[PDB]
RNA sequence: CGCCCGUCGCUAGUACCGAUUGAAUGGCUUAGUGAGGCCUCAGGAUCUGCUUAGAGAAGGGGGCAACUCCAUCUCAGAGCGGAGAAUUUGGACAAACUUGGUCAUUUAGAGGAACUAAAAGUCGUAACAAGGUUUCCGUAGGUGAACCUGCGGAAGGAUCAUU
RNA sequence: ACCCACUCGGCACCUUACGAGAAAUCAAAGUCUUUGGGUUCUGGGGGGAGUAUGGUCGCAAGGCUGAAACUUAAAGGAAUU
RNA sequence: GAUUUCCAACGGGGCCUUUCCUUCUGGCUAACCUUGAGCUUGGCGAACCAGGACUUUUACUUUGAAAAAAUUAGAGUGUUCAAAGCAGGCGUAUUGCUCGAAUAUAUUAGCAUGGAAUAAUAGAAUAGGAC
RNA sequence: UAUCUGGUUGAUCCUGCCAGUAGUCAUAUGCUUGUCUCAAAGAUUAAGCCAUGCAUGUCUAAGUAUAAGCAAUUUAUACAGUGAAACUGCGAAUGGCUCAUUAAAUCAGUUAUCGUUUAUUUGAUAGUUCCUUUACUACAUGGUAUAACUGUGGUAAUUCUAGAGCUAAUACAUGCUUAAAAUCUCGACCCUUUGGAAGAGAUGUAUUUAUUAGAUAAAAAAUCAAUGUCUUCGGACUCUUUGAUGAUUCAUAAUAACUUUUCGAAUCGCAUGGCCUUGUGCUGGCGAUGGUUCAUUCAAAUUUCUGCCCUAUCAACUUUCGAUGGUAGGAUAGUGGCCUACCAUGGUUUCAACGGGUAACGGGGAAUAAGGGUUCGAUUCCGGAGAGGGAGCCUGAGAAACGGCUACC
């Protein structure tokens, strides 16, 4: 109303945010950045309440600002940077990079990658046209724009930047046979390959992918990521990787471990 | 202004609390197992009323739906852990035939009387 | 109507030129533009005389959106066409659905012959005057 | 001031739409820019985010493009002849877009004599094998030979005074021009 | 020795009409008057920069008698500009005031004519039996009152039966 | 013009109840708790009241639409002694 | 021996039954005469697409995408019980490990996919009907 | 947890209503009122009026520090630490409160911007700016006023101000400063004219235009502008470059010019190294701030289809002065009768238009039921309106802003 909103009340949150319901009135409402605030995930609510480095926020601002956080490079000092999917979160010395990707419930996940995982990164193009003076260029899901890409990168594909040089360093054709993060929905997390996309001459394109264990489901092509080849993932996939695995079962397994 | 608390109530008010037959049974439960004033009766005739209701929907579903059994594999565990379901019976039918005796067997007066600690239901 | 320049402006396509010192066949070259989603342009708007900057054939007006169809009741009323939308709304409470009906003026181009009582489809556009927001794309005469 | 809501608009049916929110400042309007034709004089009127707009007024001179041949040059504005809106607007004497308007002609004719070496109907070498290779297509149309004879053109404003702050033409030719020839002969 | 009606007398309450050019509240706009901001037509106080330009003459460099070259406290005058307020010719937004018109809700009002409430008022007995003139429905009159009568119809009649 | 047999369309009549209905009774008032053939209108306790008002037609008496305030716990239908 | 040779019920797909069950310009040709002795180059453009010739509309139904939380049902959990809340649990505790924070509901309207069972629309009849 | 009962009657069976019964994030009241956790709380009538207090200010290593402030330098004689006040840049358009107005309006589900703007963070993104461009020129970085402060005060009074003296900018206002090649123009010159050149100007953006492109179903043969590539000019020439959407006058590039000329760093804090030569000569990071555009985000603005209570004791409404469309123009940041001049007479409606009331913000939801269903929803979440009624406007990217002003009650 009458411009931009400055707020966020604790109800209003997004449930993948997973936060405590009460803890006070307010919820960190994300800074302007690259990922959209209701897919984010604030360096505040992520190192408060999902990892537990810290206590409360003058703690997390005070470790923030000690130039200890890398985030996606540059050290970074605001507290609600909206470090969304795909991106690396350097953490000072000791190799914790913990990138940021979806579990198999929808939320985030806390798994932890290795220095080579954390240098590079994939990132899935959106938009791809010349611009002044005729250079060509890609726009990834981050934001990042990366100037005179390769011609045989096309819409809906996913490219490999190095985070040192702002570079592609690979590019993965989209076609059939492609592992797929789904981005978005209700299946949020899962794994699958690519086998037929319909061609929705309309508009919005659905793609009915296959999960490893014969689970056929169709999601949104706007809600896909290409994250490798079959069998030859380029990314480090958590545990449970995208099974949904039924919720017998699952309760079955889980009182057997326990 | 934070997220509002949930409450519920934790028992029923019967349609009929005029009457003779009702009054006699919750009357000789009370005295012959040591109670207050019968609101816990009726909160334990409240709870028993919603795990039957859902028991009978269960039921309804047909069988090897995962819907169905799953929750009835739950709701079996969780009354034979608290103990009013007996070990020996459980098939999901004998929840439907189950009554406020086991509930008030499970309460802390009667375990301590029936174990030897005390007595008397009152001490 | 008949003759294209009738108002006292000279209505013509913007950016649209003809060089006076060549000859060739129809000096004024007309523009046109493919509606797309499976929609041909007729033969009649390759050749026509008319400029109707409001008809996406040749015209700077998209057909982004929504597909509708509808029967024409009114044609009096000059460049445009009113059609009448049948629908059936449902009521859950009596389990029996309910006749309604909508008027939503469209806009026809010249090229499409439009009648009282044919089908037509119109797709969504921009505003284009206060009410009418929808321009005829196909018209199946009876 | 002026509102371009349309809450304040009656409705289709004919309903009288009551009121439900004040004027907002997003949907102002200004007054029309009504450039004459006098001294120069540009005010900057500030818009929604910046941009701030040229509200040009007493143009003196514009440019002018030649589009059948392809030159653009200043020149200036003499006086409209007739808009084909209505004509108090030509009896006032002002400049609006599409209105057609005298113009000089000037350079556009030491323009011809410098780059063709012929006139419209009223010594270096380089200048002759020019010529000669440009030759083929000196012949001019009788509207506009004509006019170039008697001195001021016809043109047609393309660009927005109100909006741009400048004014920019081109000369007629060809069926609008014979159009709008017969439209200001026929008084 | 039942049940029940109508007129009138006493008491309260409710609703209607009701003269009062009815009165107040809100919504809409006929017209007139019309503040203020805004965009433009002018306006020029005031500030201020540049270019010459006269300017009494210190001092210096020169002559070295006068006189010449240079800026210095200062003021006639001439242009080249920039910001520029008070006021203000025109256009639109037009708040508000006066006068009415229309719509919605309210309540005062002498008096008039109704309804209702009641253990104990006066007159008649109209209906429930063939209620003692068989009832009931339309229509038009008369009578304090229920009611009566003329015309038409019905039995919800007191008649399922006249070869 | 009569008599015998058949049929269609009507006024109707008699014994019974496969059924309906609270009963009086109904071959339709049946095929409605085994609840649905299509369709129009009217009514939600009795008074106030078919009244007032707002409209409309009519020369007139009146005709059509049509309340509210307030009051009562019985007003009613069929059969039995 | 939970499994194959399975005898029966159940919904599905293709083909023949006059039933094109939309089809033409190219890449490769599929079911392949490609012949290699039965892996040997080309049996027929969908077995894979680029495309273009046309798509009567539907009403309905099945499935699916998208459908912010709390709130509704409800999984797990000794906040001493419970209302609750979303924690906690286990240790070699000088070093630490770690399961979770589910799963469903979303009428109506909008979008895509199989059906022509039921309910309408138009075709070819003083033929400008179709090939 | 799909259930009842008392009452017209001497008595029976029906219609029928009254009452009893239970619940109510539904209130108010009376009688009492030991304890743990938890919690609504001037909504119902007055969106009636308010005394007095508070609720928006802000400094890092990194904009301006001669306070006549505080101290210390021993690293400094131009300045260094802290630091009042003030200038400057942002924020005050967030949040909180209420539901007065509002019945295709808001709003919800669901779409479009190929019809628009966008500070903010994120990622990229100016070799051209001296234009009688030999003097007209500080680029070793140039011009000016002012705040605070010091003195004069006026007023009874307010976040009241005028004269005198100064002084700084990330304050205003000016301004040049780095290799080339390619390509366009003028054109000397040589004219042997197959014809070729010295030379000069032009050559980044932002704006205004106009044009050429911005392609992209298969296949052949005689000739022309001057032979074009190179030769027996018989003539070989095949190669030919073009991104995206279903869709474009799309993005983008080149020409002819235009701009009261937009930008292209006259800014700030730390650390201290190399080239020669001993010149404060030349090269050297971490950053911060600022900046021209594009993308993303924050969003805003309209907008596609459907869905909202009771009334016909509301049957026609709108159409002078804008109504239904077009033509052309103005304003907006954008499409649009949003306004203007002309033309046509049109647009909705018994499928409930239009008018009236709502003791009606809507939705997500709450109470209550076998199923269906009924009522409520101001209120802890989203969207919408308001700061007493209007109306106007500056600043500001974002306000018709009211804890911002002006005008009337």
């Amino acid at each position: 109303a009458r411009g931009p909103k400055k707020h966020l009340k604790r109800l209003a949150a997004p449930h993948h945010w997973l936060l405590d319901k009460l803890s006070g009135c307010y919820a960190p409402r994300p800074s302007a950045g690259p990922h959209k605030l209701r897919e984010s995930l604030p360096l505040i609510v992520f190192l408060r309440n999902r990892l537990k480095y810290a206590l409360n926020g003058r703690e997390v601002k005070a470790i923030l600002m000690q130039r200890h956080v890398k985030v996606d490079g540059k050290v970074r000092t605001d507290t609600t940077y909206p470090a969304g999917f795909m991106d690396v979160i350097t953490l000072d010395a000791t190799n914790e990079n913990f990138r940021l990707v979806y579990d198999v419930k929808g939320r985030f996940a806390v798994h932890r990658i290795t220095d080579e995982e954390a240098s590079y990164k994939l990132g899935k193009v959106k938009k791809v046209q010349l611009g002044k003076k005729g250079v060509p260029y890609v726009v990834t899901h981050d934001g990042r724009t990366i100037r005179y890409p390769d011609p045989n990168i096309k819409v809906n594909d996913t490219v490999k930047i190095d985070l040192a040089s702002g570079k592609i360093t690979d590019f993965i054709k989209f076609d059939a046979g492609k592992l797929v993060y789904v981005t978005g929905g209700r299946n949020l997390g899962r794994i699958g390959t690519i086998v037929h996309k319909e061609r929705h001459d309309g508009g919005f394109d659905l793609v009915h992918i296959k999960d490893s264990l014969d689970n056929t489901f169709v999601t949104r092509l706007n809600n896909v990521f290409v994250i490798g080849e079959q069998g030859k993932p380029y990314i480090s996939l958590p545990k449970g990787k995208g099974i949904k695995l039924s919720i017998a079962e699952e309760r079955d397994r889980r009182r057997a471990q326990q | 202004p934070r997220a509002p608390r949930t409450y519920s109530k934790t028992y029923s008010t019967p349609k009929r609390p005029y009457e003779s037959s009702r009054l006699d049974a919750e009357l000789k439960l009370a005295g012959e197992f040591g109670l207050k004033n019968k609101k816990e009766i009726y909160r334990i005739s409240f709870q028993l009323s919603k795990i039957r209701r859902a028991a009978r929907d269960l039921l309804t579903r047909d069988e090897k739906d995962p819907k169905r059994l799953f929750e009835g594999n739950a709701l079996i565990r969780r009354l034979v852990r608290v103990g009013v379901l007996s070990e020996d019976k459980k098939k999901l039918d004998y929840v439907l035939a189950l009554k406020v005796e086991d509930f008030l067997e499970r309460r802390l007066q009667t375990q301590v009387y029936k174990l030897g600690l005390a007595k008397s239901v009152h001490h | 109507e008949l003759t294209v320049q009738s108002e006292r402006a000279f209505q013509k396509q913007p950016h649209i030129f003809n060089n006076p010192k060549v000859k060739t066949s129809k000096r004024t070259k007309r523009w046109y533009k493919n509606a797309g989603l499976g929609f041909k342009t007729p033969k009649t708007a390759i050749e026509g005389s008319y400029i109707d900057k409001k008809c996406p054939f040749t015209g700077l007006v998209s057909i982004r959106g929504k597909i509708l169809t509808g029967t024409v009741v009114s044609t009096k009323m000059h460049r445009t066409i009113v059609i009448r939308r049948a629908y059936l709304h449902y009521i859950p409470k009596y389990n029996r659905y309910e006749k309604r009906h909508k008027n939503v003026p469209v806009h026809v181009s010249p090229a499409f012959r439009v009648q009282v009582g044919d089908i037509v489809t119109v797709g969504q556009c921009r505003p284009i005057s206060k009410t009418v927001r929808f321009n005829v794309v196909k018209v199946s005469a009876a | 001031g002026i509102s371009r809501d349309s809450r304040h608009k009656r409705s289709a049916t004919g309903a009288k739409r009551a009121q439900f929110r004040k004027k907002r400042k997003f949907e102002l309007g200004r007054q029309p820019a009504n450039t004459k034709i006098g001294a120069k004089r540009i005010h900057s009127v500030r818009t929604r985010g910046g941009n701030k707009k040229y509200r040009a007024l007493r143009i003196e001179t514009g440019n002018f493009s030649w589009a059948s041949e392809g030159i653009s040059k200043k020149t200036r504005i003499a006086g409209v002849v007739y808009h084909p809106s209505n004509n108090e607007l030509v009896r006032t004497n002002t400049l609006t877009k599409a209105a057609i308007v005298q113009i000089d002609a000037t350079p556009f004719r030491q323009w011809f004599e410098a780059h063709y070496g012929q006139t419209l109907g009223k010594k270096s070498k380089n200048a002759e094998r020019k010529w000669a290779a440009r030759a083929a297509s000196a012949k001019i149309e009788s509207s506009v030979e004509s006019q170039f004879s008697a001195g001021r053109l016809y043109a047609c404003i393309s660009s927005r005074p109100g909006q741009s702050g400048r004014c920019d033409g081109y000369i007629l030719e060809g069926e609008e021009l014979a159009f709008y020839l017969r439209r200001l002969t026929a008084k």
